[PDB]
RNA sequence: UACUGUCCAAUGAGCGCAUAGUGAGGGCAGUA
RNA sequence: UACUGUCCAAUGAGCGCAUAGUGAGGGCAGUA
């Protein structure tokens, strides 16, 4: 079923996919946060390497504030079909509308992140 | 700038100091009247009921039975009682200088008071047009104070709850504007710590609802406040 | 043999039937919560000015690891006495380990108020 | 009463402090404007005093590192072998005689500086062990002195709790004092710290008040806490 | 949680960041 | 600690005072 418009940029079965194993490996690695209020407290502080956000959640306005401060550092973002899944894939029982993956040097991580930073980059104008 | 926002903060801000103001006079009158007639201080409480009266019956006690104003404003109850105490009076009279003060301070108290009120009426007016599923939940005043010191609608979306909680702190550790609103304040004090936290959380997400003005003609706020009201029925 | 002999820096030293007393009074003192147990917990009470009395055990070894605290009850005038056991002593506050140091706090309405007023004229009577 | 010792010792304790700055400030200074030729050399040797040793010496010309004397005795000859392939394969060029002379001059600094360092730190952690025996044996000559140093000396010192005396001179990591970045306890598994220091505090606590009476003087009581400390620390891991 | 065994413990167990901060499981009942 | 039942929980569980403060039990292993 198609999703509210303002999901954007929407990410292919695929995507989803790549993206919530991404993030279950950045959980377990320390370089996650979950929450769309400790995501903004990241993208605030610049800190954050990108957002995925949950376009099933109502009202979608409640995490929408999050692609504008993509804006004031440039950091990329994505809406994957459903919170529930994005739930599990953060590492808890409940659902999570966003997330937000720090910055760390030196992460054996850094190179799969730049893949789909990269990745998202091809969806967007 | 012509930031709409900002005036009726600033608006918002009188109504405490004419609050503050009408707290201070009626101290006074009820302190000066205390010559004419103590024993009304107690039968009335109530701050305004108590200088409208002090206009009204004024130096001569014996016009407040059968007071058309009166009945209009006290309950027959407490209008049979200050009657019957106001025959046993215990306080002389008032000078011309003595009385001509307090009856101009009442006149004083009212004027400034149905003025607060018609501040109160623009800043509810307003502050549900700028954000209207907010003021739903907290108030339209509290609201318009965290707002006004967050700086904007917009600012104000793009704010952790957690330091929303925090929006005007400095009594005790932490509270701020939305542990001290209404709803926060109307239950037993242990329970408004889980409250302010609620609150501060379901508003932040109002908050972000109307710096899209979505849900203007208020869906939302209601639905928000409703969850948060049964969460407290809950607790006890 | 008697082990009347300890350390003389120990004074004043409790009387059997006083030491009794004491650690009789700490052991309730502890149940109405006005009781502190400890060498740095006891200091604490007397700077703020808030210990009714001071009991330690000579048995601290070594002893100047308290010795500090008579010189404290001189300051702020408040009574302090020795009992033979930190190990008696310890399972009066109800402690499976030694108490070298313990502080009867003050506080107000309290039963004990007599009980106390008691004990604390019998230490009184020698360190005078 | 007066000019007592114990003051005399804070102050000169803290002039080690001052000059391990000023060394540090100093190695920033020399093996930057000198990581203009030999700018690997750096990475190589991370070692303060060395370092500064070696660039005085190396200097405007930096052939022949293999076979001399104190290039030889002031470093392992294991890591003099890995610099003459790096000084072949030089990285930089040599230096005008206005940018030699100042490091030369800053390195001569560095060096009477650090004499200077050690034989301060040696005059403290004698007539430490004089003032205040058990409680260096334990923490150590200087940050024992400088327990005392705000303490105002070993009579209040003594009469502190030991809560307070773990969080002396604290403001970098909260309630972390004097005797938390001592060297007894920062030389440990960092998850290890936070429990040590409590430890340590509670038994200088208990040092400091048998040197405010003047027992222990041979140093008893202070060996033995360390023992009882040291023990705790390896069924600790 | 109970019990058992061992170690440590008032001569101190455990706590201790950021408040425009923190960031995961928690409460109640019953059973073991 | 575990199991069950139920109520909450990233749309935020729990924290929020003292730091020249705090002040009691704790860790680990075996058993249920």
């Amino acid at each position: 079923a198609d999703v509210n418009p303002k999901a954007y940029p929407l990410a292919d079965a695929h995507l989803t996919k790549k993206l919530l194993d991404l993030v279950q490996q950045s959980c377990n690695y320390k370089q996650l946060r979950k929450g769309a209020n400790e995501a903004t407290k990241t993208l605030n502080r610049g800190i954050s390497e990108f957002i995925v956000m949950a376009a099933d959640a109502e009202p979608l306005e409640i995490i929408l504030h999050l692609p504008l401060l993509c804006e004031d550092k440039n950091v990329p973002y994505v809406f994957v079909r459903s919170k529930q899944a994005l739930g599990r894939a953060c590492g808890v029982s409940r659902p999570v509308i966003a997330c937000s993956v720090t910055i760390k040097e030196g992460s054996q991580l850094k190179q799969q992140i730049q893949s789909i930073q990269q990745s998202i980059e091809r969806l967007l104008v | 700038a012509a930031p709409e926002y900002r005036v009726i903060v600033d608006a918002n801000n009188l109504t405490v100091e004419i609050e503050n103001e009408l707290n201070i006079i009626h101290k006074f009158i009820r302190d000066k009247y205390s010559k004419r007639f103590p024993e009304l201080e107690s039968l009335v409480p109530n701050a305004l009921d108590y200088i409208r009266t002090v206009k009204e019956l004024g130096n001569s006690l014996d016009k407040c039975k059968n007071n058309e104003n009166l009945q209009q404003i006290l309950t027959n109850a407490t209008i049979m009682v200050v009657s019957v105490t106001a025959s046993t009076t215990q306080g002389q009279q008032l000078s011309e200088e003595e009385l001509e003060r307090l009856e101009e301070a009442c006149d004083m108290a009212l004027e400034l008071n149905a003025s607060k009120h018609r501040i109160y009426e623009y800043v509810e007016s307003r502050m549900s047009f700028i954000a209207p599923n907010l003021s739903i939940i907290i108030g339209a005043s509290t609201a318009a104070k965290i707002m006004g010191v967050a700086g904007g609608l917009t600012n104000l979306s793009k704010m952790p709850a957690c330091n929303i909680m925090l929006l005007g702190a400095q009594v005790l550790p932490h509270t701020g504007y939305i542990y001290h609103s209404d709803i926060v304040q109307s239950l037993p004090p242990d329970l408004r710590r889980k409250a302010a936290r609620l609150v501060a959380a379901k508003c932040t997400l109002a908050a972000r609802v109307d710096s899209f003005h979505e849900s203007t003609e208020g869906k939302v706020g209601y639905e928000l406040k409703d969850e948060i009201e049964r969460k407290f029925d809950k607790w006890q």
